[PDB]
């Protein structure tokens, strides 16, 4: 499983769980840096590593953050 | 909402067979199944490959990866303007609900589902990795 | 009525405001640059017309003008070669000893000491020898004169303004509608009876007018000066009719029928010219007549505007099968949809038609004294080898690209390239196994070999006298049209090469061509050529068929045809996208055409180009292909190492530019290897290190400097690849093959 | 004498070389006429190299054993024994050239920092503003040293460093 | 004494190499800035683009002179 | 012609024009001055 | 009210930002308890393509 | 013919500690990537995002620079 973080710089886009190609991300109302939305990440036994997500994150560098972590079937998208 | 249980008698799309479907992974860990309701018969295009026609009402569909179910979610969400939701079989027949874990697809708010995994600091506000050290595992500083 | 002209009249002014704001062909770009990629992308893009709009017509307008400015290029460049063999050649003196004085067409100035690359060449002449073959083509033409090279260039000159003017005509004039890009039926039809049977019918004319009576007086050993001029060979025809006395009959042998008559310019002698070493030019021009009545008749096939002919959508929907369902429906469309699909079978089989030419234009040399020039004859065997492997590799390029972009699953649904694509599985999985068997039972065998000689077993190795692998079947085929006109062609008085067996034809003490035998040698490297092809198939068809979609990326169409990569997830995404398949098919290619070279280069110095003066043919390396090549350090020894002589020391001659592009182009692609193993990510750190010792002395620029892409970065890696791999071979070949041939 | 180097004025292995040249060449002229273009011109690069080994043989290079001019690098040991014009004298004749044209770049790049649109005018070139900056940037040096004495040729720590710095 | 000093030289080679390396785990896993706050070791830090920079600068001139004198003789 | 003189503005016309000057002045001096290895005018 | 004006230069302060020690233009400033709500637009783009970036009262500066 | 060979070494040895140098002050954070530390020593890529990641490791400095270090011996 890999490790992703989201940081309280988070805006609230939407963007990083629009390019989520795993469902790994979702966004949580006001439970997070503010009021407005707030991403997060309780789906990270399904995450690949692939980081869509903050390639697709427009904050100063990325707010959503993957760290490669332990692998797995899941977590290297393995049909097989 | 509640969490849908699956039916097994929905039918499937009309697929002409390929190489790209199902393998010993679907026999032994786990495979996914996607369902949705159409109001037409469209061909499509498999994740897997090739074209399958889906059926007027109800479709289903196997596959051996969660990125193939979500990749066809996308586009039948996106080309079709559809609302599919897939699961997660195993082969002892537990099957266990995945994308719209809460109903409502997750780029969208629901009032009520919990923040995982948020650090709620500035991403230069981590400590350095002398100090996450000798914590057993080797762990990143965001831990 | 249905096919007809269909153009609109001025569909885009002709101002230069557009040449004055970089990037106005896409909505990304025209905004201006704010970082260095864009002045890349503004040239990845330029030619990428299907992006820059949807609409096929515009597209295709675009196309259409830019084929007519790359024919003005090719008419620019045609028409130089033309005058610099009419200023700057020795080609009039070469027409009266072309055994002796060596073709050349570029004179270098005398500035900082290349003068010495205006090589001694014969003729009175100091320039660069040229290995083009012009010269014998000039020859064959029947131009004996440099005037006519001038108004040939003068007449290339204008036909090039011709065409650009038809580019600018055609887009901002009047530019044609998608309906009439969309009559692939009279396109076909024309291309077939107008552009390739009336031009052979026209070249054929020629040929039975000037090429024939002028070459058949300079093979009789007549000056260039006394030989009659085409005209006066047109008007008086005494002049042909003593050459050839069916030119007394006039046409009507034609409208009676009774062609035999013209059988003294219209022939099926076969073999070579024992005076020039090449085709005789009346086999050749009865080639030309028949082959143009072929595709006149072929150009009245398909069903234009009167009921007659065919519907290529009613012979396409029409042929399906049990094994392949609705079978090629669908595919009319595609290609009267998609400008990319069309490109890529195009290209396909436009590179194997020139490496069909490669191997063509050696064992059945067209051109007098063509086969004794082994320069001309090497170089035109690389040179349209090496162009036939591009155009390939392109090929797949743009069949991805289609699959890509241009593929729409509604209009493929269990057609050909449906159930394709339903089971790339199985295609690639068999293709991958047959590669690796290929490679194994190929190469090592020349492993083999390297051991058993290594370790002092000769006996156990797979040579011509140890453990002999034959190449029986093409052994077969050679003796099969050598007794080919004693049986099987009672009318050719030879067969068509003399590579299939028989006689020499030596020319100048010169081989010209001689047969050509085959052993284990040619076994074990023939088999690494379908190796390597087989390779090259692979990593290009396993870009098409996995060019939306794997079971690593399902999703792979929405990231796009040209990508880096999806991440480091699923394990490692990078080159997973059809562009990238294309990079190392690129490779690939370069590694079998390399061979093919070799192959050819080694084959001939040892087995068929040599001196006879005394009684024996005396080779250039001796026929050690036979015994030598069954190893790797046999290649390196006896033909990297051996034949390098000539290039090394080439230093202080009229070759020494040949060495310096020798090293250069061993440093250009020693240089590709910088950005082949490196990644951006790395450039980009020490580009903004040195951003910073800019800013430090306010030197920082407006345009951010970036690393390349990744895409860019494998692009330029494979670019200076290929260039320094093929220009280091280009130099040692030709730096060899002057010298020694 | 400087290295153990024999002047080329005095070197035999110099003469040597240009015997051997003018031999090669000599040998490449009698297969031709006596007036034609490339006995003309074998005729003007045998003299063209008499005339440059006489002019380095002039200007007091040092031959090795080998008959090669080798130049002398260090200042000191070339202003001593006159070989100054060998690498020091072409040193700072390169050097003016060199901060000329990053003085005018530099120049051109501080002048369109002010514009609206500053990036379209570096790939679009304001050709009068770079030829007037071309033209006045001759006294690169005088003006470098006067940005530097006045502290305005050095950026500030505005610049953008990393996060350690 | 070929076979001596070739080895020895690509030994050294890697060794010196392994021993940058082994710096940068240590800048990564071990290196504490606030233990090291002014010290010489996060002054190389604080200049490192100088450093980056001016070894680039060398780099860039010696390649570029001693190519081009190569490729003129 | 102003979109004309825009375009010959350009970087890689002005790069041409510009290093096609530079070449041909080194040429020329390389041509009257040939084989120039020291300063010794 | 919080923050610089709607029209100021603001040199950022936040260390691991690509636009630290650079200067950027207030686009608004967010009145709410929000943390960063300092939304600046800046001339040159990061290597993600933006232009625009939320910083806090703390990683601003004047100038 | 030895000045040159020496200041081609001088180019190798320079170019190969400003591989290693500039990886290992970059260890711990670019501006491409200011998180460095928190990924490790050895670890792939931060994805095609920003542009491209790719060897930005400083890991993979020293493995450019094994490639320089081999060039120079
Ligand atoms: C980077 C290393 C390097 C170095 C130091 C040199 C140095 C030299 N080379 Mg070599 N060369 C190199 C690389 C190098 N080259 C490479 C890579 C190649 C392969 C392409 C060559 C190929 C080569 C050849 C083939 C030749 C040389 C020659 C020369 C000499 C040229 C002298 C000259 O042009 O006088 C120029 C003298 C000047 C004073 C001009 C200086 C520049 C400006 C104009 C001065 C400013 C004056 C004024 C203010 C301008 C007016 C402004 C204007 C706008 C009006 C010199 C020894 C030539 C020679 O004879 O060598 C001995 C020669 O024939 N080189
Ligand atoms: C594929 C096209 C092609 C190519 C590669 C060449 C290449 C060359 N030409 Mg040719 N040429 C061409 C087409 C071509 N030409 C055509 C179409 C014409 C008819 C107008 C000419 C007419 C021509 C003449 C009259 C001369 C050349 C010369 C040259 C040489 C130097 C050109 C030069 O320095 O220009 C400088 C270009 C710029 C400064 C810009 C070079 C080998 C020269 C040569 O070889 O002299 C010995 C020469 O005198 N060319
Ligand atoms: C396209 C190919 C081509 C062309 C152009 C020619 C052309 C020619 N051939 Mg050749 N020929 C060819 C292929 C070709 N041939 C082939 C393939 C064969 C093998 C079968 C032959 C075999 C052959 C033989 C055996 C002979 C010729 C001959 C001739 C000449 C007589 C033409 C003739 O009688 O036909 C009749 C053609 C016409 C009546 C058409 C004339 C059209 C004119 C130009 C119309 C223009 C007028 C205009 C509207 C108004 C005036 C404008 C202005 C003044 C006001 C002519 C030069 C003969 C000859 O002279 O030998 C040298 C001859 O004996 N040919
Ligand atoms: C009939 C031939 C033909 C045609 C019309 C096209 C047309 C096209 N190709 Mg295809 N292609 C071809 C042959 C062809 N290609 C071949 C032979 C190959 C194999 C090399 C490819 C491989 C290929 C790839 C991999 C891609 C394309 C793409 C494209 C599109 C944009 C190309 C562009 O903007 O480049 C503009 C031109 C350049 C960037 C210049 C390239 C610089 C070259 C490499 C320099 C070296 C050449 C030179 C001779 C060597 C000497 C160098 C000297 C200057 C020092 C366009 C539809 C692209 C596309 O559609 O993707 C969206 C794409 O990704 N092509
Ligand atoms: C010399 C360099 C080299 C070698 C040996 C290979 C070898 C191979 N490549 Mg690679 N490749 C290379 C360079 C090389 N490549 C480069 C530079 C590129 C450009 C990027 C590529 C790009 C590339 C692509 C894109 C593809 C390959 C593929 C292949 C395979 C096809 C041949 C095969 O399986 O035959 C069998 C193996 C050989 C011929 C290798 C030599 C082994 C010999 C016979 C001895 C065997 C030893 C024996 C087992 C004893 C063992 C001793 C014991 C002590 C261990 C093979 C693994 C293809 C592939 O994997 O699909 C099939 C493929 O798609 N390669
Ligand atoms: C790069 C370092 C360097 C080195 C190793 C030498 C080495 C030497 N110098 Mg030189 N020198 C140098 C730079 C250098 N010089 C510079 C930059 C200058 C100022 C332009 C001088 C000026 C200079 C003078 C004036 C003299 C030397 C002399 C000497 C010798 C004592 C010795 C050969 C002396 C000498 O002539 O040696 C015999 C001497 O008198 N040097
Ligand atoms: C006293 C010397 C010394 C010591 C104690 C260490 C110790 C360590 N190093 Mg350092 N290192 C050294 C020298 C040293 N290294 C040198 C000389 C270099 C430059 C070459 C490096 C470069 C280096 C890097 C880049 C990394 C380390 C890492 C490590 C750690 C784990 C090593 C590892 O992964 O093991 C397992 C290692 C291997 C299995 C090695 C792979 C196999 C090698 C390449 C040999 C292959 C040769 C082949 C078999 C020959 C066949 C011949 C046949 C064909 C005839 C460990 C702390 C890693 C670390 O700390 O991670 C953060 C790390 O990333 N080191
Ligand atoms: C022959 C292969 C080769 C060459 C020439 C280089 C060259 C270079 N590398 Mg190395 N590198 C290579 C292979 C090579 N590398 C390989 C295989 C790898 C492993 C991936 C690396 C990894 C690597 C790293 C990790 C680093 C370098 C760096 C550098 C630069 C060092 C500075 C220098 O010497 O500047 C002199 C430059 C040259 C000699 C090359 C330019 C050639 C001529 C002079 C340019 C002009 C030619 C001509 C006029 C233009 C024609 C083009 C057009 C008109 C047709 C330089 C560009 C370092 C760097 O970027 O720091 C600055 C750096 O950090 N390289
Ligand atoms: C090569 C010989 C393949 C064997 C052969 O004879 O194939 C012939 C076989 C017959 O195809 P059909 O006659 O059904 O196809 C009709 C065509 O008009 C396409 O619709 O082709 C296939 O079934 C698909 C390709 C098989 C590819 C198998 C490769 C092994
Ligand atoms: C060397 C290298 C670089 C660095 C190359 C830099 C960014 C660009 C090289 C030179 C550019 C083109 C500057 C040349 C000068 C400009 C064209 C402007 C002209 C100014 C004067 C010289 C006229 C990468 O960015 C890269 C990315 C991905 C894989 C491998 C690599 C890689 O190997
Ligand atoms: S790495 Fe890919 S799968 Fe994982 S969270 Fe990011 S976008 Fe989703
Ligand atoms: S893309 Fe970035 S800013 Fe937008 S919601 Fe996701 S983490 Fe927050
Ligand atoms: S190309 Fe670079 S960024 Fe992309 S997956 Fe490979 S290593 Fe990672």
């Amino acid at each position: 499983a890999h490790i992703v973080k989201i940081y309280d710089t988070c805006i609230g886009c939407t963007q990083c769980v629009r390019a989520c190609p795993l469902d790994v991300l979702e966004m949580v109302p006001w439970d997070g840096c503010k009021a407005s939305q707030m991403a997060s990440a309780p789906r990270t036994e399904d995450c690949v590593g692939c980081k869509r997500c903050e390639t697709a994150c427009p904050t100063d560098f990325l707010s959503v953050r993957v760290y490669l972590g332990s692998e797995s079937t899941r977590s290297m998208g393995l049909s097989y | 909402w509640t969490v849908p249980t699956l039916n097994p008698d929905t039918p499937s799309p009309i697929f002409g067979g390929s190489t790209g479907g199902l393998l010993r992974k679907a026999q032994t860990e786990e495979f996914y199944v996607i369902t949705w309701e159409a109001k037409k018969e469209q061909i499509f295009e498999m994740p897997t490959g090739g074209a399958a026609i889906m059926r007027q009402g109800p479709n289903l569909l196997k596959f051996g990866k969660k990125e193939q179910c979500l990749a066809l979610t996308t586009q039948l969400r996106n080309k079709f303007k559809l609302t599919p939701c897939f699961y997660r079989v195993f082969p002892d027949g537990k099957v266990q609900y995945l994308h719209p874990a809460d109903g409502v697809y997750p780029e969208k708010v629901n009032a009520g589902r919990v923040g995982a995994n948020q650090n709620m600091r500035r991403i230069g506000q981590n400590v350095n990795p002398i100090k996450v050290k000798f914590s057993g595992r080797m762990m990143s500083p965001a831990e | 009525k249905k096919v007809k002209i269909a153009v609109d009249r001025n569909p885009v002014e002709t101002s230069f405001e557009k040449w004055a704001k970089p990037g106005h062909f896409s909505r990304t770009l025209s905004k201006g640059p704010n970082t260095t990629t864009w002045i890349w992308n503004l040239h990845a893009d330029a030619h990428d017309f299907d992006s820059h709009t949807s609409d096929l017509e515009e597209i295709s307008r675009k196309v259409f003008s830019a084929h007519f400015g790359q024919l003005g290029i090719i008419f620019i460049w045609l028409s130089g070669m033309y005058f610099h063999g009419a200023r700057f050649s020795n080609y009039e003196a070469w027409l009266s000893d072309p055994t002796h004085i060596k073709p050349s067409a570029q004179v270098v100035w005398p500035i900082v000491g290349q003068e010495i690359l205006n090589g001694d060449v014969g003729g009175g002449f100091q320039g660069i020898q040229i290995t083009s073959g012009f010269f014998q083509l000039w020859r064959a033409s029947g131009i004996t004169s440099e005037l006519q090279l001038y108004t040939t260039a003068i007449g290339g000159l204008v036909m090039a303004a011709a065409m650009f003017f038809a580019g600018w005509f055609h887009y901002h004039k009047a530019a044609p509608k998608l309906e009439w890009f969309q009559n692939v039926e009279s396109m076909l039809n024309h291309h077939l009876g107008g552009l390739l049977g009336l031009g052979s019918l026209a070249w054929a004319g020629h040929q039975i007018h000037v090429s024939l009576p002028v070459n058949k007086l300079l093979d009789a050993g007549v000056d260039p000066k006394e030989i009659p001029l085409p005209h006066d060979l047109l008007l008086n025809r005494a002049i042909m009719a003593d050459l050839y006395p069916s030119f007394a009959k006039g046409i009507a042998p034609f409208f009676t029928l009774n062609w035999s008559e013209y059988s003294d310019f219209l022939t099926f002698k076969g073999g070579l010219n024992p005076v020039t070493g090449g085709l005789w030019l009346s086999d050749t021009a009865h080639h030309h007549v028949a082959i143009a009545v072929l595709f006149l008749v072929a150009g009245h096939m398909y069903r234009t505007n009167w009921g007659i002919g065919h519907s290529m959508k009613e012979i396409l929907e029409a042929h399906r099968g049990p094994f392949t369902g609705e079978g090629h429906v669908g595919l009319y469309e595609i290609l009267t949809t998609s400008w990319h699909a069309q490109l890529a079978i195009n290209l396909a089989l436009f590179g194997s038609l020139s490496i069909i030419v490669a191997h063509h234009m050696y064992a059945m040399p067209p051109y007098p004294y063509l086969a004794t020039d082994y320069g001309t004859q090497l170089s035109l065997f690389t040179h349209h080898t090496w162009i036939g492997g591009f155009c390939i590799v392109g090929a797949g390029a743009h069949a991805a690209i289609f699959m890509v972009r241009d593929y729409d699953p509604t209009n493929n649904y269990n057609n050909l390239l449906d159930r394709v694509i339903r089971h790339r599985d199985a295609i690639i999985s068999h293709l991958n196994w047959v590669c690796i068997f290929l490679g194994f039972h190929s190469f090592g065998l020349y492993i083999h070999n390297d051991t058993m000689s290594a370790l002092g077993r000769p006996q156990d190795m797979f040579s011509d006298t140890a453990i002999q692998l034959q190449p029986v079947f093409a052994q077969w085929i050679q003796n099969t049209h050598f007794l080919a006109p004693q049986l099987t062609a009672p009318n050719a008085l030879a067969a068509t090469s003399l590579t299939w067996g028989g006689d020499l034809v030596a020319v100048g003490g010169k081989v010209a061509m001689m047969p050509i035998s085959l052993g284990t040698s040619d076994f074990m490297v023939h088999h690494i050529h379908a190796f390597t092809i087989h390779v090259t198939v692979l990593i290009l068809l396993k870009g098409v068929l996995f060019a939306r979609s794997s079971r690593l990326i399902p999703d792979k169409a929405n990231l796009g045809f040209r990508f880096p990569c999806d991440g480091p997830g699923r394990g490692g995404t990078c080159q997973v996208s059809a562009w990238d398949h294309v990079f190392l098919g690129l490779f690939w290619m370069y590694n079998s055409l390399s061979i093919v070279i070799f192959h050819f280069s080694w084959k001939m110095q040892s087995d068929v180009w040599g001196t006879v003066t005394a009684s024996g043919v005396s080779h250039i390396t001796g026929g050690n292909f036979a015994q030598s090549a069954n190893t790797i350090n046999g290649w390196l020894r006896d033909f990297l190492w051996a034949q390098s002589s000539q290039v090394i020391q080439s230093y202080g001659s009229a070759l020494s530019a040949y060495g310096l592009i020798f090293l250069g182009a061993h440093f250009v692609w020693a240089f590709s290897l910088m950005f082949l193993f490196s990644g951006r990510g790395y450039w980009q750190e020490l580009i903004e290190s040195i951003v910073w010792a800019h800013n430090k002395l306010k030197v920082a620029p407006a345009i951010q400097p970036r690393a390349l892409s990744i895409t860019q970065g494998r692009a330029v890696g494979v670019a200076h690849y290929l260039l320094g791999g093929i220009a280091t071979t280009w130099s040692f070949f030709l730096a060899r093959i002057i010298s020694v041939g | 004498d400087i290295a153990g180097l024999t002047p080329c004025s005095e070197s035999k292995a110099y003469a040597k070389l240009e015997k051997k040249e003018l031999k090669t060449l000599e040998k490449r002229l009698k297969q031709y006429e006596a007036d034609s273009a490339p006995a003309v011109a074998l005729k003007a690069t045998m003299e063209r190299t008499k005339a440059r080994f006489a002019n380095y043989a002039k200007a007091g290079l040092l031959c090795g054993n080998d008959g090669l001019p080798h130049l002398i690098a260090d200042p000191g040991l070339a202003l001593k024994y006159g070989h100054a014009g060998e690498v020091f004298i072409p040193t700072f004749g390169f050097l003016y050239v060199a901060g000329y044209i990053g003085y005018v770049g530099r120049q051109y790049l501080i002048a369109v920092k002010g514009e609206a649109k500053p990036t379209d005018k570096e790939i679009i070139i304001d050709v009068p503003l770079a030829t007037k900056l071309a033209w006045q940037g001759a006294g690169w040096p005088l003006a470098a040293v006067q940005e530097l004495q006045r502290g305005t040729l050095l950026e500030k720590e505005e610049n953008i460093t990393v996060s350690p710095r | 004494q070929a076979a001596l000093y070739t080895h020895h030289q690509y030994i050294a080679g890697f060794i010196m190499c392994g021993a940058f390396a082994h710096g940068a785990i240590f800048f990564i896993r071990d290196y504490d800035p606030e233990q090291n706050k002014g010290n010489v070791l996060a002054r190389m830090l604080d200049h490192k683009e100088a450093l980056i920079s001016h070894l680039s600068w060398v780099s860039l001139f010696l390649g570029f002179h001693t190519l081009g004198l190569y490729v003129h003789n | 012609m102003k979109d004309f003189t825009t375009y010959l503005s350009t970087a890689p016309v002005i790069a041409t024009i510009w290093f096609t000057f530079t070449a041909g002045l080194l040429i020329e001096i390389n041509r009257y001055f040939p084989d120039p290895l020291v300063f010794s005018f | 009210e919080v923050g610089p004006k709607r029209g100021s230069l603001v040199k950022i302060l936040r260390p691991e930002s690509y636009w630290f020690n650079q200067v950027g233009k207030v686009v608004s400033v967010d009145q709410s308890g929000v943390r960063y709500p300092v939304v600046v637009r800046f001339e040159n783009q990061n290597y993600a393509g933006v232009t625009t970036n939320n910083y806090a009262l703390d990683e601003v500066v004047a100038a | 013919g030895d000045f040159l060979v020496h200041h081609a070494i001088a180019l190798g040895l320079h170019t190969t500690t400003l591989i290693l140098v500039k990886g290992a002050l970059d260890a711990r954070g670019s501006k491409l990537m200011p998180d460095k530390k928190d990924f490790g020593y050895s670890f792939p890529c931060d994805g095609p995002g920003r542009g491209g990641t790719c060897d930005i490791s400083a890991y993979d400095a020293f493995y450019l620079a094994v490639f320089w270090m081999l060039n120079t011996i």
